[PDB]
């Protein structure tokens, strides 16, 4: 491969050209280097949060601008840095490349191609700290995001521009719902209608490189990597890089949002973002706050999350949906960061290990799992046309509200008991198996007209699968009609009821 | 036959890495270090004279 | 030539400016520096020494260098005040948010004033008819008073605020101002378009609500001063115009949170459980700036977010002393299905006495409160042991209290997206008579489900009859 | 308005001395007297700087500062006030002397040892830092060659590293 | 070249400050040298303080350190012997052979501090390592290329579990193994050394398949925090240069973070939560990311963690949870219940437990076992106060089946037979899954619950029930 040799030759010649065009005199001198921190004497006119280059080749961000010497964090190890080293100034605030060539690639916090598939075609370069859209330049959420999870679709709706939190405990299924949504978006990501395209952008802050390798292998197996971008900040990387990565990914998604497209961001394990910020603030001798965390972690999370929004028609009616993930220690949602994030998001998706060990694979605590948007951002077929899909929330609350303390009194209580337990066994789903609205509607519609006559509990799963078969075969007209029009008309309600009762008699 | 070619790409860069070791070991045994200071002198003249 | 200073340190939101000239701007003076987009403004809080002042920035400190020219405005933040501010969206430093041009006005008042004197302290005994059963039966609201919506995250504070807006703010009230303090921008847009579609604000016409917004996206400094801007506009309407205004603050806890946010970097030793040592004094200043004077009346309804649904947290606990009719919302009854979620016991008001609401209303309220007390006292017996080992009176009280507690639920006009049931507004005497009838025992045969999500007792009768209907 | 910022930390004494000199006069006489004082204290180091230890009482400090001012009262102007204030405050008197020298040289000299990619030592006796660096560098490269030893210059090594990294 | 020499200024506990001369500043994490009368005292550099002064960490005790002593710079990070010759030689945090078996004749010497192997990472999560222990094989299979949990408090039996693994895995495996042993009792190390000698894994005049690293609690904090990296360096040399399947073993990773917290306070950093070092996650990730499957080769690492005061929410265990795929908590309550191993089946958890990898039948069996065991925990409160007679018939059936199961999870160990009196036994995966499914189906409900204690397969339960009905009843 001689071509990379002359490529490197011209690289080195422009390297010389760029290097010998500075004649800087404010280039500071390193006073002392700490654990990833370096105070430097110099840079009189340095901007805040501005990137720097060390003479060794390590980057740095200007956090503290106290008089005399400047607090510089390190994007990488303090391995190669010593005292008395000349520190080059970029002249610009920390930036990340943005563009459509990102799709199918894996990059780091800064944005360098780390997957090893060549350089990155970037259509632009946006800031890591950009202002959230104002009160007017936005529109309310109306278009629903189809997760493929029946418990996450018919019960806790999400849409373009909302902020749904996957709150839960360790290894409960927090990443599972996100990856399932990413796989589910493939149905419309393969078409031509751009108003229905949902490109996926995912952050990996703190997760080990093996986990992200398995994850990317997953998306490429199901052929979802072509519309997904992975930014990785493993625990091996320095705290500044982990702290910066989610902001860069937010800018990446905001590129699509401002260009009129629709995108989805998964803020996976935003807690280690907080601990990296803790390390940053403590190593900068910044006075800590509650339980050693920096004070402005609420502002940190607010500025990051509120960038996701649904734009109005004037600017292009783009969207950006935030999907953050927070892990809690022993189910303690009263913990500081869990409280901040539950107060910052537009609803939450609670997952707990107890229901997980009860058999419920999604482990969605419908008691606490709530969405600030209901009818809005929901497909109409899973709405008032189905009737009870307006009010299953009350039904699942009451069925839990009479388990043993509300002991069965009369036949109505027994009927509600059977209905509720059959439904809870029905809502079960398996990972790596996203579903579609056109076959959500029949299953839960059967949950109102004939569900207690299901063929015993251990065999309601193949009951739902056989119902799906009996509706995809010999009944494709119903599935189609409900999938393009998106709602159930009067004759369509009659046909659906007829089919449900026909298979009930079967 | 594709990732073998891809591995062929990756391995080729790897011996180029040890080639630089052969290159850099050639860099340290020259009188150019004496000649290189003149390169800065002419370069730094061109630098500030631009200003 | 005004006083000119140089930027010396930029640590987070803290900006330190040295004024080489001996003359120094006092604290609470607004500062002006040239930023590429607009004009970043500062705020002197401490006089460090050696002609150096410590300032907090109302906007982000991104892009600042040490040595930037700083201009002294010579005064606090001036916010436009007047009838022309109605129907406009205003930032923390006065400039409009909505792209509708400059706010043409002739009065600019500082956002830092003094609370009215004791000789100016007024009094009130009027009852605000809200149409909500619970807050009209157990915690009546006083016109020209303080209303506190205590609750956690996801309990329904903002929904209650929107319902109170839709009910009271329309017609009833000379003017009203809504102040968004560290709150979701999506809900701010929701408020804005509901306001525009309802007609309370008319863009080619007269408006009735003034909107100032400081949300979570803004840095702490703006979140600590937007409430004061809203106070300034509300006080200007109350005093000069002699009008009865409706100050609608949301998430007042965010102001104290923003204060604790910059307390540590200011150089103050933290207080208990990580709050600013000066929270009580500053928040007392802010609250006592909210009062009904002899020049006009102000009716304040502000929601208080309790961190981790704890009522013993210093901020909500210290706010409790500033609120006349506290309406605390409880999570438990919220997941029990009663979405009004007003706690029948803990929510207490000062206006509840026989000398104002009438002897009969006081008796009904006391009896229903003690019945709920008795019910919750027996919860252990019912739950872990069993309900069958109770006396007949204990049981009868249990069913009566359950019927009452699910009768406290009411439809909300702004809850159709969630409930799907049309909202209901039940008048005072209607609620009193219905609950008196339920108390006496005239309506014991009706099943409990007919009391759920309903209006008056006539609606309960209709629901019971219709339940018998489809039950066949 | 002193030309440079010493940012305090025991350096504010030098700035105060310079401001006291600048308010009326004697920018040089006080400084040369202080240089003579430092020469005297380094003349007898075992009695010079060991006596600047903090285990030495206040009236001991008064005695030592009175002992400093001899040999035709070389301490001229407000430097005696500096000795007094150092008696009842922080003791050792070497660092702030260097800070004051740095300040007065910025007032009169403006010399910095730049060279960027070159590790030269080109002190520049001129307040205009525009082209005099060219003459200084030319003189320091034509003769001397004090160190001028980059060992290895950064651009080639860093470029090779980034190229082999891909 | 000239020897870089400086003067010691401050000696603060285990922290030493050294002042150097013109442009003589050493590098971070670079070995220094003090000629102590006892021997060599190296001063690993931690931070730079300026003014030609550096803050260093001592790997040995700082006894007899006078300010102004001569220091010498090694010129690089701590160097340790690496190679097959290290097998059978017990070394230390610095690399000197502490087995007094002569000097080490290593051919290569590698630096202690390396970097993670980028994205040259394979992911072969399909190799279920047959352990033999019934509980782990079912609910949390151990991967051959993964990192193994072993959590638990004081005296919960984590070291015994490690000895069982070294007995069942190391013997029948092709590939070198390394035991680092961070901060454990020297008695345990001596027993482990002896046992590998008699077993034949290491022969003083033979092959030897284990490289023995050892840092106990007698070492100062710096050595206890560096010895893990020293052992990891040996593991990395064997995975790369030799291209073998390495089997890294430690005794306690919590001691590493504990020593980091020890040195952090005197290093001059603001304390983190519950008095830990601010650089907890970063340093622990640096330590545990170098240990990885590493495309040219593969590694299995049986980690071991101590929970402080039986707190699973402690920052160090909570942080190390995320860097492990197969975990084992070893809850104490199971220990006072007498079920040894005391692993909690409701918190063991592993990634490999998926129907595609372990099999549909195994997944269903494990799920039903989890349900049966979780119903018991759900009903515990009712059972504890009221009693089992207040439950329903289905609840009674489930609770008695759960009791039988949780008693059947116990298994004798070939290492702890002295503490049980029953010879150790091993059960294959196919046997234990079949036995558990048979018990779940209800085939064995007339059997007394006591018959499931200290047994292997279901046939052992049948035999024990036969004896119990024969003479006991
Ligand atoms: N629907 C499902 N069906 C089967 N297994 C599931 C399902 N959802 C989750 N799991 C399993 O639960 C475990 C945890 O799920 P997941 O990978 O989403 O982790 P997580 O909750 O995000 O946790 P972590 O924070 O540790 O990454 C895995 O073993 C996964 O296989
Ligand atoms: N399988 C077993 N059978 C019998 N006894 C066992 C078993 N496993 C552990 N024990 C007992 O548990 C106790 C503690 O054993 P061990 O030394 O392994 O504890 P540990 O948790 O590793 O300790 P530490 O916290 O001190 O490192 C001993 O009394 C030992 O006999
Ligand atoms: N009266 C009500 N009817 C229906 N839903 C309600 C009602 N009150 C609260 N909710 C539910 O509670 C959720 C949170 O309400 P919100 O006021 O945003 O929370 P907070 O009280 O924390 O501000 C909403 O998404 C809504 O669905
Ligand atoms: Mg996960
Ligand atoms: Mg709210
Ligand atoms: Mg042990």
């Amino acid at each position: 491969k001689a071509q990379p040799t002359e490529v490197s030759s011209i690289l080195e010649e422009r390297i010389k050209g760029v290097s010998d065009e500075a004649n800087l005199n404010e280039t500071g001198r390193v006073l002392a280097v700490g654990d990833g921190i370096a105070r430097v004497f110099g840079l009189n006119n340095i901007q805040a949060e501005e990137l720097v280059e060390f003479s060794s080749g390590v980057k740095g961000m200007a956090l503290n601008l106290e008089p005399g010497q400047v607090g510089i964090v390190l994007f990488g190890s303090d391995r190669l840095v010593k005292e008395g080293e000349l520190v080059k100034r970029t002249g610009n605030i920390v930036d990340v490349p943005v563009g459509p060539g990102l799709l199918g690639r894996v990059v780091d916090a800064l944005g360098n191609p780390i997957d090893g598939k060549g350089p990155i075609d970037a259509a632009g370069r946006s800031r890591a700290q950009v202002k959230a859209p104002g009160i007017l330049p936005r529109r309310s959420v109306h278009e629903p995001v189809q997760t493929g999870l029946k418990a996450v679709d018919a019960l806790v709706p999400i849409g373009r521009g909302q902020r749904e939190l996957i709150i839960g405990d360790r290894q409960t299924g927090k990443t599972a719902v996100a990856l399932d949504t990413i796989l589910n978006q493939k149905r419309w990501n393969n078409g031509s209608d751009e108003s229905k395209k949902l490109y996926c952008v995912y952050v990996a802050v703190g997760q080990k490189r093996s986990t992200v390798a398995q994850l990317v292998q997953t998306l490429e197996q199901h052929d979802a990597m072509k519309y997904s971008i992975i930014v990785a900040a493993t625990a091996s990387e320095a705290a500044p890089l982990q702290y910066l990565a989610p902001f860069t990914a937010a800018s990446i998604g905001e590129w699509f949002r401002d260009n009129g497209k629709h995108a989805l961001i998964v803020y996976d394990d935003l807690s280690k973002q907080a601990v990296a910020y803790r390390q940053l603030s403590l190593l900068l001798r910044r006075p800590p706050g509650r339980e050693a965390y920096p004070g402005d972690v609420f502002y940190l999370h607010s500025r990051l999350l509120e960038r996701a929004a649904k734009l109005s028609e004037k600017e292009g009616s783009g969207s950006l949906t935030a999907l953050p993930v927070i892990e809690t220690q022993g189910g303690d949602v009263s913990a500081y960061i869990p409280t901040n994030v539950i107060s910052i998001t537009d609803g939450q998706i609670f997952l707990e290990a107890e229901l997980f060990y009860k058999g419920i694979r999604p482990a969605i605590n419908v008691g606490l799992s709530v969405s600030r948007v209901g009818s809005a951002a929901q497909v109409k077929a899973l709405k008032q046309v189905a009737g009870s899909l307006k009010l299953f929330l009350a039904q699942y609350r009451e069925v839990a509200a009479f388990a043993q303390f509300g002991s069965d009194l009369d036949a109505s209580t027994k009927q509600t008991l059977v209905r509720g337990e059959r439904l809870t066994q029905l809502l079960k789903q398996n990972q790596y198996s996203p579903l579609a609205t056109e076959e959500q509607v029949p299953l839960i519609y059967a949950g109102v007209n004939g569900h207690l006559d299901g063929i015993e509990l251990s065999r309601i799963g193949e009951f739902e699968s056989s119902f799906l078969s009996y509706l995809k075969s010999n009944h494709n007209e119903l599935l189609t009609e409900i999938r393009e029009k998106g709602e159930l008309s009067k004759e369509l309600l009659a046909s659906l009821k007829s089919a449900t009762e026909s298979f009930v008699a079967t | 036959w594709v990732r073998y070619e891809a591995s062929l790409r990756q391995l080729e860069q790897r011996q180029l890495a040890k080639s630089v070791i052969s290159r850099v070991q050639s860099e340290l045994g020259n009188p150019k270090f004496q000649e290189k200071v003149l390169q800065q002198s002419i370069s730094e003249i061109e630098q500030l004279l631009s200003k | 030539t005004p006083i000119t200073g140089k930027v010396t340190a930029v640590i987070g939101a803290i900006v330190d400016v040295h004024f080489e000239q001996s003359e120094l701007p006092a604290i609470l003076n607004a500062l002006e520096i040239k930023t590429p987009q607009g004009k970043l403004v500062l705020e002197v809080a401490q006089h460090l020494g050696e002609n150096t002042v410590r300032t907090i920035a109302m906007d982000g400190t991104e892009g600042l260098v040490r040595g930037e020219k700083v201009l002294d405005t010579g005064g606090p933040i001036s916010v436009p005040v007047g009838r022309e501010t109605l129907g406009r969206i205003i930032n923390v430093i006065g400039e409009p948010i909505d792209e509708r041009g400059p706010i043409k006005s002739k009065l600019r008042k500082p956002i830092h004033a003094d609370p009215p004197s004791f000789a100016e302290q007024s009094t009130s005994a009027e009852i605000l008819e809200t149409g909500i059963k619970v807050v009209d039966l157990l915690a009546p609201y006083a016109r020209g008073g303080k209303i506190g919506l205590f609750g956690g995250a996801g309990v329904g504070k903002t929904v209650f605020i929107q319902e109170l807006i839709n009910n009271i703010a329309k017609a009833h009230g000379g003017f009203s101002v809504f102040t968004g303090v560290g709150e979701r921008t999506r809900e701010g847009n929701d408020l804005y378009r509901e306001m525009k579609e309802t007609g309370v604000i008319n863009l080619e016409g007269e408006s009735k609500v003034a909107l100032v917004f400081g949300q979570m996206n803004e840095p702490p400094g703006a979140r600590a001063r937007v409430a004061l801007t809203g106070l300034t506009i509300a006080e200007y309407f109350r005093d000069e115009e002699g009008q009865d205004v409706l100050l609608f603050i949301d998430n007042i806890f965010r102001f104290t949170q923003a204060g604790s946010e910059v307390s540590a970097l200011l150089g103050r030793i933290p207080s208990a459980v990580g709050y600013q040592p000066t929270l009580a004094t500053d928040m007392g200043l802010l609250q006592e700036r909210i009062t009904t004077t002899k020049k006009g009346s102000v009716t304040s309804v502000q929601a208080v977010y309790v961190p981790a649904d704890d009522l013993t947290d210093p901020a909500p606990a210290t706010t409790f002393a500033h609120l006349d009719a506290t309406t605390v919302l409880s999570r438990g009854i919220s997941e029990l299905g009663i979405y009004p979620a007003v706690d029948p016991l803990d929510s207490k008001s000062r206006l509840l006495d026989a000398a104002v609401v009438g002897q009969e209303h006081y008796d009904v309220a006391s009896k229903v409160q003690e019945t709920l007390q008795t019910y919750k006292s027996l919860q252990d017996i019912i739950a872990i042991l069993g309900m069958d080992e109770l006396s007949e009176q204990d049981k009868l009280t249990v069913e009566r209290a359950r019927k009452i507690q699910r009768f406290l639920s009411q439809p909300f006009a702004v809850a159709e997206v969630f409930t799907g049931i049309p909202g209901k507004l039940v008048r005072l005497k209607d609620t009193v008579a219905s609950f008196k009838a339920v108390l006496e025992g005239k309506y014991d045969n009706i099943p409990e489900h007919a009391f759920y999500m309903v209006g008056g007792i006539e609606d309960v009768v209709a629901k019971a009859e219709k339940l018998a209907a489809e039950a066949n | 308005p002193p030309p440079v910022r010493l940012f305090g930390v025991e350096g504010t004494y030098a700035t105060a001395l310079y401001q006291a000199a600048a308010k009326n006069s004697s920018i040089d006489a006080a400084f040369q007297s202080l240089q003579k004082v430092e020469s005297t204290v380094k003349k007898n180091p075992k009695l010079g700087h060991l006596l600047l230890n903090p285990a030495l009482s206040l009236k001991d400090r008064n005695s030592v500062i009175d002992a400093i001012v001899e040999t035709h009262k070389n301490l001229d102007g407000y430097v005696v006030n500096l000795l007094k204030v150092l008696s009842e405050n922080n003791r050792l008197g070497c660092f702030e002397k260097i800070a004051s020298d740095f300040g007065v040289l910025n007032d009169a000299h403006n010399g910095l040892l730049k060279g960027t990619v070159t590790s030269a030592e080109p002190l520049d006796p001129k307040s205009f830092k525009r082209i005099e660096k060219a003459l200084s560098a030319s003189k320091l490269v034509g003769q001397g060659k004090s160190l001028k030893l980059e060992n290895v210059v950064k651009p080639e090594i860093k470029g090779g590293l980034i190229v082999e990294l891909g």
